[PDB]
């Protein structure tokens, strides 16, 4: 668990006792039911939302940034929480979309409160390249980029880092002729570059819940399980 | 030319008292009677056909590493018409090329390819199923039981009127029915559609059986079954069902 | 056009002793490096009476030779690199048999430009109009080595009324459809159809790409559109270009156009009017955007969308007569684009006059190693 | 003798050998020595329930997805594109289920020999028996063209249109008492019997509508129904008479 944030395509391989597995289910289907009410009730930008969800993840103990407990245990709940979850939901189409909906919700809440200094390493860690322009480029290419850039108002280009991507990455992005482009690599802004990051990661989410659905008869035969993971949302 | 057609029922087949032959049951109506009676008739030279899939490169078989040449048509014609035909004993055959399709689990066949059709009678040993060639990939319809073959090259679909040209009447009955013909290749019975099915007689039998006293064995004491000549097959059920019966 | 009763023997001799077998292999193997590139790729042939083949493929040079001289196919294009053969299509189960890469292609045609054409129509063209191309050329293939980095592009010629592009880097063969949509949408700014008066229209802020595409327009448009076609001769000349002009000055231009003498001191007038014709009024913004929307769109190049759309989309081959006019697909030198003319391009009439009358021998010598300075780029960047 | 193997094993066979293919060679060993199930919800229920039977869901299936031997890439397989021609197998169920659905015509037109009457009704019958074992044929390790992956996918597909109907039905505001790939019990809260009727037709038709092929129908209705296990209940059958009048048939 290098990061807190994290991609879920690694299924855990450990052993854990039915009560922390009945727990772990229990607390992240309560986090995510409260992601969905939070959600609706204000807005998704909002301090309110955002601190009253810092709230519910501090008493979930569901994640924080980096210490001692952090590494041990918020991750490793937060990582078999989900996969569990994943066997739960991936039943039906429409949990598999709710599931997919409230998962995106907690990610860019996550990714909000991650500082700026470290999403690198983390996109680094995430196990696809997105690169950082350095500090001259930015101001030699900064006209180009205003002249690229969407309907954002005026020429300020602010503290918002810019990242040298494949145009490959951003092709929904780039092909509506609304970024930067040089050598085959797109400079984007940072708000682009968590629509991008959102959007490929519920690509990975659908397939991984696709071939869960498939792979679920194999593991319902288990009896002291079914009751718990038939009915775990409903 | 005499030619008679009659509405088949069943039809029975033995690999091993008659093989190559297809006997095949049913009614023929007889003008003579005015009514429709039992018949059987008998074919025979139903040859067996097999489908020889050939590999696209030769390969040695002791071993199934590569030799140097290509494979063709001809190569695997010759191949199997010299060893193949030696080493199971069959002195006839027509081989020939055909293009058939292959959409089944069978492993590592192609789609579309073509195939070498070995027709030959079935009086002549069947080679075995796991049969593999030097030339040749593998081979299907080895086993292919004569009354499929029968059915399926006749485009026969259930009960139907056929009718048979050339019926050759044979010297001794083979069969308690009251009309027998011969048809010496499957091709000679052609099948005709516009007829309607011909009343057919059913008989509906019961029986008491009875454990022997001295030790467990079934012994039937009674017996009782009725019976209708003129049973419609389209119709509404005939009433009464029967008009006769017997007991004992 | 060309005499088809005499194409088989000529066609006969040209795909006898014209076509070039080794450069050709050279090129669609790409070095060779992947295993049955050559033999998985998909060739198309369409013969006498324009029935076509598709799904057709080789095994090596001698065996193409073989084919192409027994058949003598009339026109020849190229296709995607299959999973498998091609030629055996048919022993493939329904649905594994899949395009999975192919060369990023695009399409000009200069028929797509009769709404912005006065002298020639249709596949007709003169030395005046040609100039089109070439500025469209210049700007796609800027487009392609600045914004896209894309290094190895074959420009051709399409023989009769346009061009075409192959891009052929590794990575880019490896493009999905989408993606290839995608980059169409960026390398196209002219939308819309016949329906639409104008089918040009800017954003407040202009695209480092389409401020490039106008500092490259401005280099040309002087000698296209003043003189050659007198787009601002009289009314009836004039009329086109106000129709897409706002109407508040068209009385005023008309005036102007009335008192002006040519097509200079209008397109000055223009500029010190559009300079001074308020577009927003809220703002006190004035620019040329009529002015750099007429340029763009009586300049700006038009691509065949669907053409590239498509993975397993079929383009004519390089080096391929065309049927319906005779001429040979021949690479485009880019140094020499501007004075490039496709009418001294040699027809196989020409060029089978000079040989009855090797490749260094005729007029296909400088084609040829344009074509060869490709190759030896591609093998060099392996 | 019994078996609907080896009649749906010939079907396809005719039909394989008159589009020249090579059909499986006759198993050698032979010697025949012979889905979801929605937990019930048990108790009783005095209102009225109705059973929609889905029968020839799993012919449906293969319609709508053109699942063959022809189409599906097996080496859990995966769904063939839309956009491939229909397969064999998909093409002769459709053939039944046009031919059935010609015959339910030809018994719609009124004055017909009542023996013609019953000779159509007998077809249809048939016809319909046919489509429904044709999967029993595909999917059976006895069976010549055992396919376990198709019938795997077949299997997962009706596992998941049958759940996608029960949570559909669920935001109805009905409720699902019991259904396995084979009948739904729905219970309608409703005391009068042409409600319940016209419920249930605008079920099936949002539900057809929702999948083009599936043709559902309702079996029979219950007046009140004690459930307690699959098989195992006591009801009031609702037969209905004339003039909208039913018999409370003691089941
Ligand atoms: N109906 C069509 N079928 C197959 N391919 C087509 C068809 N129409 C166009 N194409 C392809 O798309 C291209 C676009 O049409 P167009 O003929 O104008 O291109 P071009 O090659 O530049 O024209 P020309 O051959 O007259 O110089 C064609 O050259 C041709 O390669
Ligand atoms: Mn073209
Ligand atoms: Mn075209
Ligand atoms: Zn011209």
């Amino acid at each position: 668990y290098p990061h807190c944030l994290q991609f879920y395509l690694q299924p855990p391989s450990e052993n854990i006792s039915l009560i922390e597995f009945e727990n772990l289910a229990i607390d992240r289907v309560k986090l995510l039911k409260s992601v969905e009410n939070l959600g609706v009730s204000y807005v998704k930008g909002t301090e309110q939302y955002q601190s009253k969800l810092e709230s519910e993840l501090r008493k979930l103990k569901f994640s924080y940034r980096e210490n001692l407990e952090d590494e041990y245990e918020p991750r490793r709940r937060d990582h078999i929480s989900h996969f569990i979850l994943r066997l739960a939901y991936c039943q039906s189409e429409e949990l598999r979309r709710w599931f997919i909906q409230q998962e995106m919700d907690l990610l860019r809440f996550r990714f909000s409160i991650l500082p700026k200094d470290k999403i690198q390493d983390f996109l680094k860690d995430s196990q696809l390249q997105f690169e950082a322009i350095s500090d001259e480029e930015k101001t030699l290419r900064e006209q180009e980029i205003v002249a690229s850039s969407p309907s954002l108002s005026g020429l300020k280009l602010g503290f918002e880092s810019i990242y040298k991507i494949p145009f490959a990455d951003a092709l929904d992005l780039f092909r509506g002729r609304k970024v930067y482009l040089e050598d085959g690599f797109a400079y984007v802004p940072l708000k682009d570059i968590v629509a991008i990051i959102l959007n490929e990661f519920r690509a990975k989410l659908s397939k991984a819940l696709a071939l869960t659905a498939r792979s679920l008869p194999a593991v319902q035969s288990d009896e002291r399980l079914q009751p718990l993971l038939n009915h775990l949302s409903h | 030319e005499q030619v008679f057609h009659f509405y088949w029922l069943d039809a029975y087949e033995d690999q091993y008292n008659q093989p190559g032959v297809v006997f095949l049951f049913g009614k023929v109506w007889i003008e003579s009677a005015e009514t429709h009676v039992s018949c059987c008739v008998m074919v025979k030279n139903i040859e067996r056909t097999l489908y020889f899939l050939p590999r696209e490169m030769k390969i040695d078989l002791n071993t199934g590493k590569e030799t140097g040449t290509p494979i063709s048509m001809k190569d695997v014609y010759e191949e199997f018409d010299e060893k193949i035909a030696t080493k199971y004993k069959i002195m006839k055959f027509k081989s020939k090329p055909v293009e058939k399709n292959y959409a089944f689990e069978i492993p590592d066949v192609p789609e579309k390819s073509e195939y070498l059709e070995v027709k030959y009678s079935a009086e002549m040993p069947q080679l075995p199923q796991d049969l593999k060639g030097e030339t040749f990939s593998h081979v299907f319809g080895t086993n292919t039981s004569s009354l499929e073959l029968f059915l399926m090259n006749r485009k026969i679909k259930g009960p139907c009127w056929l009718e048979v040209k050339s019926p050759q009447l044979l010297n001794q009955p083979v069969s308690w029915c009251k009309v027998e013909a011969m048809a010496l290749k499957p091709d000679l019975v052609n099948v005709i559609k516009d007829v309607s099915p011909p009343p057919l007689v059913v008989m509906a039998f019961s029986m008491k059986t009875m454990q022997n006293a001295k030790n467990h064995q079934n012994e039937i004491i009674a017996m009782a079954a009725l019976v209708h000549h003129s049973f419609a097959l389209d119709k509404a059920a005939p009433k009464p069902p029967f008009q006769s019966h017997f007991c004992v | 056009t060309f005499d088809p009763t005499e194409l088989p023997e000529l066609l006969k001799l040209y795909y006898r002793r014209l076509f070039p077998y080794s450069q050709y292999y050279r090129w669609l193997n790409y070095g060779g490096v992947i295993k049955n590139y050559f033999q998985h790729r998909e060739f198309s042939f369409t013969l006498k009476d324009d029935i076509y083949i598709r799904y057709q493929s080789f095994n090596n040079q001698s065996d193409l030779e073989k084919e192409m001289q027994k058949m003598n196919p009339y026109k020849i294009d190229i296709g995607a690199v299959y999973s498998h053969r091609p030629n055996q299509h048919n022993t493939v189960k329904l649905g594994a048999f899949q395009a999975q890469e192919k060369e990023l292609v695009f399409d000009i045609d200069m028929t797509d430009y009769d709404d912005v054409r006065r002298c020639c129509s249709s596949a007709d063209i003169c030395p005046k109009c040609w100039t089109l191309m070439t500025m469209a050329i210049r700007i796609i293939d800027r487009a392609l080595k600045e914004d896209f980095g894309f290094k190895h592009r074959l420009w051709v010629y399409s023989g009769r009324r346009g061009v075409h592009c192959w891009v052929c880097d590794e990575s880019v063969r490896k493009l999905s459809s989408a993606v290839r949509s995608g980059i169409v949408e960026y390398l196209s700014l002219v939308k819309g159809g016949q329906d639409v008066k104008k089918k040009v229209h800017l954003s407040e802020k202009i695209h480092p790409f389409i401020r490039k595409s106008i500092n490259i327009i401005k280099k040309y448009f002087e000698e296209y559109a003043l003189v050659n076609q007198d787009i601002l001769e009289n009314k009836e000349s004039w009329d086109k270009i106000l129709a897409l002009v706002p109407e508040t000055i068209h009385d005023e231009l008309q005036q102007s156009f009335q008192k002006s003498h040519n097509s200079l001191q209008r397109w000055e007038h223009l500029k010190k009017v559009a300079s001074r014709y308020q577009n927003n009024i809220k703002n006190d913004k004035y620019g040329p955007w009529l002015e750099w929307e007429i340029m763009l769109q009586y300049c700006f190049p038009r691509l065949d969308i669907n053409v590239s759309k498509g993975i397993n989309h079929l383009l004519k081959s390089p080096f391929s007569v065309h049927p319906k006019t005779g001429r040979i697909s021949v690479p485009i030198d880019l140094q020499k684009v501007d004075q490039f003319d496709p009418f001294t391009v040699p027809t196989i009439s020409f060029i089978c006059r000079e040989l009855d009358a090797d490749y260094k021998k005729t007029s296909l010598a400088p084609y040829v190693k344009v074509f060869e300075h490709f190759l030896e780029n591609l093998d060099k960047s392996r | 003798m019994g078996g609907r193997s080896e009649r749906n094993e010939f079907l396809l066979l005719h039909a394989f050998y008159e589009n020249n293919y090579i059909v499986p060679d006759k198993q050698i060993f032979r010697k025949p020595q012979q889905g979801l199930v929605l937990d019930p919800k048990v108790g009783f229920y005095d209102k009225f329930i109705l059973l929609l039977d889905f029968n020839s869901l799993y012919p449906s299936i293969i319609q709508e997805f053109n699942i063959c031997f022809t189409t599906v890439q097996r080496v859990i397989p995966e769904l063939p594109d839309p956009s491939l021609e229909m397969g064999i197998l998909p093409r002769e169920i459709r053939k039944l289920v046009e031919r059935r659905k010609q015959v339910k015509q030809l018994m719609k037109q009124q004055d017909l020999n009542p023996d013609l009457i019953l000779q159509y009704d007998i077809r249809q019958k048939a016809l319909k028996l046919t489509a429904n074992s044709m999967y029993g044929c595909l999917g059976f390790s006895y069976s010549r063209f055992y396919a376990k992956p198709l019938a795997a996918l077949v299997t997962y597909k009706g596992r998941e249109i049958l759940m996608h109907t029960k949570e559909m039905v669920q935001k109805m505001n009905l409720e699902v008492i019991y259904g396995d790939t084979d009948s739904i019990m729905i219970n309608t809260n409703s005391t009068n019997l042409e409600e319940v009727f016209k419920l249930g037709n605008k079920v099936k038709s949002e539900v057809n509508k929702l999948y083009k092929l599936l043709e559902i129908d309702i079996d029979g209705v219950f007046k009140s129904l004690l459930l307690l296990k699959k098989k195992k209940y006591a009801a009031l059958v609702v037969e209905p008479t004339s003039d909208g009048n039913y018999v409370t048939k003691q089941e």
